[PDB]
């Protein structure tokens, strides 16, 4: 079982260079390349590139401008660089181990012509290899077994997944908390917003009140900077009773009441 | 660009579940796809590769196949560790380079479906007189523990400075998610109304607020 470990700086300022490790260990890991897979909050993973044994590179078409992958062989260390950085690049990014083989397989291209006379199918990875390039020469009026196409077959799967590392993109510093209300126009809560760099700890009524209560987790938000909801749920319909969040922020050592009514 | 999953995919114990993915030929096409599990607090594990073989300690409820462009993972007896996300993957017209799936989160179900309570925050007045203003949509005692969220401004989708967490677990055991419009005093009063749409399990809940007519 191949060992990843991903190494570098937890918070990075915008147009700076991302950079980091991942310290790859055992013998299955001179077969197969090592790649960088990474994922935004709520977001769906995003493939940046990998390298091989021999030391060849390949990227994502989309990010090849900002990207770049080298190995350490000796320390048995890979590295990534993310160039020019903004808040988008906030994201857990994972090393991997990853399978990569280009084969010629015969298949039955969709536009060929000669397509509705071939056994293998139309995917490129039908599973029978075949030597040369392109259509066989040998379709008929019938189908046929000798008629089909050499097509190229790209086989690529991750085979292993380090635990990954969260990076945050942001140029801001320590910033205390601003608490907002939150009433209903015609449930009320308290808005923590735009602190950084995490955690606040919200309480209700001084703690007299903490049943009914659900603080969210927080995003990260274009402005490079934090904020969250806390959440207060009346029960018994009993009206005519004030309340107030209590917002304490370590990091700015502040601490901040705020009374919500309609 | 991204292969199409649903987002979210549930089913009883013992019972069979599919999750599709439909892509391209330059992708799923080529016919060699795979799947991944996602658990939270661990290392994504591969499941499947090659459309059909089983990575190595993968049990046999799991399986892959696949028709033309559409890749379908298939659990035949559900347990509770399924409970996840799962992700598909393919390369793009090379073996260097590689796609994703959009992810569908996977639920075993242990207790009745409830929907989505939504409450539209408006933007208080002490933020406004710092000329700003931020919508605070709060969705909670939802379960399965997966939505979707729409902002509209006057009937029109908007997608700018827009956040949302992930469903948590309340202490009920029921899900609560919150989303965020982050705006200018100016833009909050330029417009006549503002919607949250919350989408549970195909149904739609809608919360609205005018900012003539709030305050």
């Amino acid at each position: 079982q191949v060992q990843l470990r991903e190494s570098g700086p937890s918070l990075v300022k915008p147009s700076q260079t991302l950079s980091l490790t991942c310290t790859a260990s055992g013998f299955s890991l001179s077969d197969k390349a090592v790649g960088w897979v990474r994922q935004a909050p709520g977001k769906a993973l995003e493939w940046l590139g990998s390298i091989d044994t021999g030391g060849n590179a390949g990227y994502n078409p989309g990010l090849k401008s900002r990207l770049s992958i080298t190995q350490d062989n000796s320390k048995s260390q890979v590295s990534l660089s993310v160039s020019t950085v903004t808040t988008e690049d906030s994201a857990t990014y994972y090393c991997t181990t990853v399978h990569q083989k280009t084969t010629k397989q015969k298949s039955c291209p969709e536009g060929w012509s000669f397509a509705d006379r071939c056994y293998y199918g139309s995917g490129s990875c039908s599973g029978y290899d075949c030597y040369g390039d392109g259509d066989s020469g040998g379709c008929g009026a019938y189908s046929s077994y000798h008629c089909y196409t050499c097509t190229y077959c790209y086989e690529w799967y991750v085979d292993a997944w380090g635990q990954g590392l969260l990076v945050t993109v942001s140029s801001a510093s320590t910033t205390a908390p601003k608490v907002y209300p939150l009433s209903s126009c015609c449930t009320l809560g308290c808005l923590v917003s735009s602190y950084m760099p995490e955690p606040v700890t919200v309480t209700w009524n001084s703690g007299a009140l903490k049943s009914g209560v659900h603080t969210f987790p927080a995003v990260l938000q274009s402005s490079g900077l934090y904020s969250l909801s806390s959440m207060v749920t009346v029960p018994g319909s009993t009206s005519g009773q004030t309340f107030t969040c209590n917002v304490a922020h370590p990091a700015s050592s502040t601490k901040v009441d705020k009374a919500v009514e309609p | 660009a991204v292969l199409n999953q649903p987002s979210s995919v549930s089913g009883s114990l013992g019972q069979r579940v599919s999750i599709t993915c439909s892509g391209s030929s330059s992708n799923v096409g080529n016919g060699y796809v795979s799947w991944y599990q996602l658990i939270p607090g661990s290392a994504p594990r591969t499941l499947i590769y090659g459309d059909t073989s089983r990575a190595s300690g993968v049990p046999d409820r799991f399986s892959g196949s696949r028709s033309g462009n559409t890749a379908t993972l298939t659990i035949s007896s559900l347990q509770a560790e399924d409970e996840a996300d799962y992700f598909c993957a393919s390369a793009e017209d090379s073996s260097s380079n590689a796609v994703f799936g959009s992810g569908t989160t996977l639920t075993v179900l242990g207790q009745p479906k409830s929907p989505p309570s939504v409450t539209l925050f408006p933007p208080s007045t002490e933020e406004l007189n710092g000329n700003k203003a931020t919508l605070v949509c709060l969705i909670s005692d939802f379960y399965p523990g997966s939505v979707t969220v729409v902002w509209k401004a006057d009937g029109s989708t908007i997608t700018r400075n827009v956040e949302t967490t992930r469903a948590s677990k309340q202490s009920n055991s029921k899900y609560a998610a919150s989303s965020y419009l982050s705006l200018t005093s100016s833009d909050w009063k330029s417009k006549g109304s503002y919607s949250c749409e919350v989408t549970h399990e195909g149904s739609t809940v809608t919360k609205t607020v005018k900012p003539s007519e709030c305050s």
